[PDB]
């Protein structure tokens, strides 16, 4: 085991969370988890992200109202310096974490477009590198086994029938047997097949045996 | 921690590679057999003992789990065998005998490129076993890849459709980098020549998003180089002598983040190398 | 035939050919409040940063508040390099100075002290200090200007306060100079610093009329002149006429 | 902005209005040979606390001095004189010195910044810009002419560089309102050189060929480059960036506004040097401000 040699931590990957709705809370939990693991630099960086990703710093549409936080040296310049440092350290974990946290906040005409390009703490001319960071960290998470964490991280990448039980229209998640073709809501079959073994419509198909290949 | 594994082979081991998930370990030896152990929780469960080769097995290469439990093996008997696991057992799945000399190295392409396995034989021929479903494989052989014989093949990580590249190291004292054209034909693009002896193993560095392609190559004499390409457009590789070894260097392996290189040589010694802030690779072990 | 000029408080006088004098009044209230209610010394760096950030957030300057909190985290903390953020702090100071917000730059320089003082050259620091002092004096904020001068990281700005601010006092009875740290006459052996109101020795602050050469405790003379227009010592002098 | 009028009660057109250092006082000079000082109270009304005849001809410019030198006013007029007025306490204003060196009309008079001491610059219609100095700030009746600069063009406006930095040498710009058919630069910038102890022409703005009625250096206030505002048939703003003998500047024009559609007579910066007000023949005051992209825009149009 050489987990200490690598710049990434499996425990940090387990402990990191990524909620798009709330960024301050995720940054605070990430700082707490970094302190738990024992990375002082990660604690400092996550506290800096907590301060710099505040919702009251959202740029205004009109460029004449105020200077965007990205143009502030504690914005884009801060983020670029941190990304350069962890690229020197080759810390894919922290790079992807920062490029997701600072992207979730991001969620006449020529001047407006230039202002839109200048009001983002993540450089629009380098979105390919950030997406590569996120993809590499997702592959690392999949290698560890955290498929949920990999799917959570990959959501920040910029570039991408009636139930046989309840007899209600099924529009969301649904399970349909390949052999017979009767199904419905996922939770309904989850409850039904935990006890019974035949199709709930009485067709006699052993759906668990003939569908769960 | 240390999880020591007793191979129980009848001859010296030639390779040992665990799976992508890091749970199953497959080893190969001169005893014409490939053993796939289960090393979960520091255990030793002989899942299978695959014997289908008529000669010593040189290299084994697991495939990405996205395509299922697939293992590839190359052997001295001019024979490439692909083992796929199904119904809880490991069985021979595909058979390749397109090379007239010993197949030295097999390296699966990145899962983004699909299911492609590149084999390098001692006759100078490189074959790419592309997979198109329904259990048939198409072979796009790169004939006369090297003058004397190809010794190792390593793939380039998927970087941005997709441009497929891989690195080949042969007995002609040089490294050849290949890319496929638009039609599909694979054409040599840039030649690397810094080794004074046979190029035994070329290993690309996995990409983490950095705009820098790195190649670690070892040689028969004992020279290990680091081929960095700081500018993708320039496509100029500047070798940097990592270290001069008193004996032959056999294998070079990068980390997941491509920051530590596992240099193993003929002196029965394993050295771990990490790049310092000064740009000089310094041994850690 | 036209005249035009802004005032300090944002008001603008515009006199043109009919001539009609019009003052187009509005501005810098945030500057006044910010200068008045920061604390620049006497507390640890973290406490000063939180206080200044709370001030900036209360006044509506979110970016300034987050800058203060960021400085607190950067300085008042297998770790980051010790001088990792020095370039960024210098860039933040220059960014705030180049847009006219010299107040924020000077406040950060004073709060941080030597942590960033050795990184900014002396000439630019002096320029920022003088600009901020001029702004404060324009708004007639003498206390903040003097606090900045006292806490100034630059020796030249600190020496701006000690120029010709020492008073040479003499005993009237003896007409001879007194000691520089004294409250009793050297020759007459008399307590020449007696307050005209309370007849007690004025060791500290002494306020002195220039007409009758009489005075005493600052508070006592203030109260007496609030209650009367005569000299407390009784020399028939209306010191503060009407 | 909320507009309010003041009963000036001036017998002729008001030629210049200048606030004091603290912004609480005003000084207006008109063509009736009268200079009036206005002091506002807590009620907000401007009261004319002083009104005295000053010169023989029309008085063009009145300027304030830094309060450390006392309440001091300098007024230039058509009679080739630049008088210096001091206040002595009722509110009595006394003439200190009459500057009679100029052989022709003195178009503008401006006090130098505080860090230079008490220095005065006067520009005349014959192309001579004279820079005075008071060696003893307690004796304002004695002024010694330090330098005189020949500008080879009829001067109409001057503007000191208000930079208090030691990295910026003293700098005075001189604009000309001459309307000769030939196209020559109407703005010359002179920088004091310590080695020669003499003002030397540092930079010349060749792009400005129209007559210039007012120039105004922007208050430096922590910046590293110098911003100059020029009043002409349009409104031009130049940035003077010094490079690492007179200093060489990388002159770049960053604004050119014809929104007045007429001759612009006056330009005046604010205290922070961020908003510029221009008054043209249209009788409107247009406030110009620059965003973070250095794109100067109008933030308001103010009418009498
Ligand atoms: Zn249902
Ligand atoms: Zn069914
Ligand atoms: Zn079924
Ligand atoms: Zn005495
Ligand atoms: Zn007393
Ligand atoms: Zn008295
Ligand atoms: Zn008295």
């Amino acid at each position: 085991d050489i987990a200490c040699l690598l710049p990434v931590h499996k425990s940090l990957g387990e402990l990191y969370i990524l909620n798009v709705n709330d960024i301050q809370e995720t940054c605070q939990k990430n700082a707490a988890s970094a302190l738990l693991v024992g990375r002082k630099d990660l604690v400092q960086v996550w506290s800096l992200a907590t301060v710099a990703t505040d919702l009251c710093l959202g740029p205004k549409s009109d460029p004449d109202l105020e200077t965007p936080w990205a143009r502030h040296p504690f914005g884009r310049q801060l983020l670029e310096s941190l990304l350069a440092h962890y690229c020197r350290l080759r810390d894919v974990q922290t790079l992807a974490m920062l490029c997701s946290v600072f992207e979730a906040q991001s969620r006449r005409e020529r001047e407006r477009d230039q202002h839109d390009k200048n009001k983002r703490l993540l450089d629009p001319a380098n979105t390919q590198q950030f997406d590569d960071f996120k993809k590499c960290y997702g592959e690392i998470l999949y290698r560890w086994g955290l498929r949920e964490k990999r799917a959570e991280v990959l959501k920040f990448v910029s570039c991408p029938f009636q139930c046989a039980i309840c007899h209600v229209a099924v529009r969301g998640s649904s399970n349909f047997c390949l052999t017979c073709g009767h199904g419905g809501h996922t939770s309904h079959m989850m409850e039904w097949f935990r006890t019974q073994e035949v199709c709930p419509t009485g067709c006699g198909c052993h759906c668990l045996l003939e569908s769960t290949f | 921690v240390i999880n020591t594994v007793d191979t129980s082979h009848e001859d010296m081991i030639h390779d040992a590679q665990m799976d992508y998930y890091g749970t199953r370990l497959a080893t190969c030896s001169s005893d014409r057999s490939v053993k796939i152990f289960d090393v979960r929780n520091g255990g030793q469960i002989l899942i299978a003992d695959l014997r289908g080769h008529e000669g010593p097995v040189w290299q084994v290469a697991w495939a990405h789990p996205m395509y299922g439990n697939i293992l590839a093996s190359c052997s001295y008997d001019r024979k490439v065998i692909i083992w796929r696991e199904e119904n809880g057992t490991w069985e021979k799945s595909h058979e390749h005998a397109g090379h007239d000399s010993s197949v030295n190295s097999v390296c699966w392409a990145p899962h983004d490129y699909g299911l492609i396995l590149a084999c390098g034989s001692s006759d100078g021929a490189i074959s790419l076993l592309t997979y198109t479903g329904e259990g048939q494989w198409e072979v796009k052989k790169i004939n006369n890849a090297h003058t004397i014989g190809c010794n190792a093949v390593s793939w380039a990580p998927a970087v941005v459709n997709y441009i497929k590249r891989f690195a080949s190291g042969g007995c002609d004292n040089l490294i050849k980098l290949w890319k496929e054209e638009e039609d599909g034909q694979w054409k040599e693009e840039q030649k690397l020549e810094a080794h004074s002896d046979w190029v035994r193993d070329v290993a690309w560095a996995p990409s983490i998003g950095l705009p820098t392609s790195t190649i670690a190559s070892c040689s028969q004499d004992g020279r290990v180089f680091i081929w960095t390409c700081d500018d993708a457009s320039s496509n100029t590789w500047s070798p940097k002598l990592l270290h001069k070894f008193n004996d032959v260097v056999w294998h070079v392996s990068w980390s997941i983040t491509a920051n530590i290189l596992a240099v193993s040589g003929g002196d029965n010694k394993v050295t771990l190398w990490k790049e310092s802030v000064d740009g000089q690779w310094v041994c850690i072990s | 035939p036209e005249g035009l000029c802004y005032g300090l408080f944002g008001d603008l006088a515009f006199a043109a050919k009919e001539s009609a004098l019009s003052v187009f009044e509005t501005g810098m209230r945030w500057f006044v409040d910010t200068a008045e209610r920061y604390a620049l010394a006497g507390r640890p760096l973290a406490e000063l940063c939180d206080h200044n950030a709370k001030v900036a957030r209360e006044l509506g300057r979110n970016q300034v508040a987050q800058t203060w909190t960021m400085l607190r985290i950067i300085y008042c903390s297998s770790r980051l390099p010790p001088d990792f953020f020095g370039v960024l702090v210098r860039d933040m100071l220059h960014f705030y100075a180049e847009q006219g917000d010299v107040q924020m730059a000077v406040s950060v320089l004073i709060v941080l002290g030597e942590r960033v003082r050795k990184d900014i050259d002396e000439q630019t620091q002096e320029h920022w200090y003088t600009s901020y002092i001029d702004l404060l004096q324009r708004f007639r904020l003498w206390n903040v200007s003097n606090e900045v001068v006292k806490l100034s990281t630059s020796r030249a700005v600190s020496c701006l306060n000690q120029a010709s601010t020492t008073l040479h006092v003499n005993c009237s009875h003896c007409k001879r100079p007194m000691s520089s740290r004294g409250w009793v006459c050297d020759r007459c052996h008399r307590c020449a610093s007696m307050c005209a109101v309370c007849h007690h020795v004025v060791k500290g602050l002494f306020v002195w009329c220039q007409g009758c050469s009489h005075g005493g405790h600052l508070q006592h003379i203030m109260k007496w002149l609030e209650g009367s227009s005569h000299c407390p010592a009784g020399c028939g002098h209306l010191c503060e006429y009407s | 902005f909320v507009a309010r009028s003041i009963a000036a009660d001036h017998k002729d057109l008001i030629h210049d209005v200048s606030f004091d250092f603290h912004g609480r006082r005003m000084a207006t000079c008109s063509s009736d040979q009268s200079v009036k000082v206005w002091d506002k109270s807590e009620s907000g009304d401007w009261h004319c606390t002083a009104s005295w005849k000053t010169h023989s001809g029309s008085v063009w410019r009145v300027t304030w001095a830094h309060p450390e030198f006392g309440q001091v006013l300098a007024s230039c007029s058509f009679d080739r004189t630049a008088a210096v007025w001091e206040e002595i306490v009722q509110s009595h204003w006394v003439k200190r010195t009459t500057l009679v060196d100029s052989r022709t009309s003195v178009t503008d008079v401006k006090f130098a910044p505080k860090h230079m001491g008490l220095m005065l610059a006067t520009c005349s219609a014959d192309g001579i810009v004279r820079i005075y100095e008071a060696p003893d700030v307690m004796n304002l009746s004695q002024w010694s002419l330090q330098h005189e600069i020949s500008c080879k063009l009829s001067c109409s406006c001057i503007s000191w560089n208000p930079s208090s930095s030691r990295a910026h040498s003293p700098m005075i710009a001189v604009g000309s309102d001459d309307s000769s058919p030939n196209a020559m630069a109407k703005v010359q910038i002179f920088e004091y050189n310590e080695n020669t102890r003499k003002y030397a022409k540092a930079e010349t703005l060749m792009t400005v060929t129209d007559p210039v009625h007012d120039i105004a250096f922007a208050p430096n206030l922590g910046r590293s480059f110098h911003i100059l505002a020029i009043a002409t048939k349009d409104v031009r703003i130049f940035t003077l960036k010094p490079v690492r003998g007179p200093t060489k500047f990388e002159i770049h024009i960053v604004a050119q506004f014809d929104n007045h559609n007429s001759q612009v007579w006056r330009v005046s910066w604010n205290i922070t040097g961020t908003v510029l007000a221009s008054s043209g023949d249209d009788g409107c005051v247009r406030l110009w401000k620059a965003n973070y992209m250095d794109n100067w825009k109008c933030t308001g149009i103010l009418k009498g």
